[PDB]
């Protein structure tokens, strides 16, 4: 149902790959463990901070 | 915007799992589908557009 934002599935969630990062628990859980993950306590390294704005052709395209 | 064998859209196909394998999965299985958490939470008060590229740019990090 249309309760979420528009999300691309194409047909497969990891075609000869993986969905996100299927790996063993590093130090503990992620939920309710350390606040500010967005920007209030922005971590040194974990994501791709490659640009601040304009994701190519308004969603993805390069 | 591509049309060839094994296209870049086949990595970006992960976008449906990239968010839903937290908010509909940490309730059903332990924290193992995503060792990181910044990739999904980017959608909130940081960068609601970088997230859609990460599913191709760096699936794991």
């Amino acid at each position: 149902g249309s309760k979420r934002w528009n999300s691309c599935k194409q047909n497969k969630q990891g075609a000869n790959s993986r969905p996100v990062n299927q790996t063993p628990p590093p130090e503990g859980e992620k939920l309710h463990s350390d606040s500010g993950i967005s920007v209030d306590s922005q971590s040194l390294h974990d994501q791709q901070p490659h640009t601040q704005t304009a994701s190519g052709q308004a969603l993805k395209g390069d | 915007g591509s049309a060839e064998q094994e296209p870049t859209a086949e990595q970006l196909a992960q976008i449906a799992a990239e968010n839903e394998e937290d908010e509909h999965s940490v309730n059903y299985k332990p924290p193992a589908q995503k060792d990181i958490q910044e990739i999904q939470e980017l959608d909130k008060d940081d960068e609601s557009l970088r997230k859609y590229k990460e599913a191709l740019l760096g699936r794991v990090a």
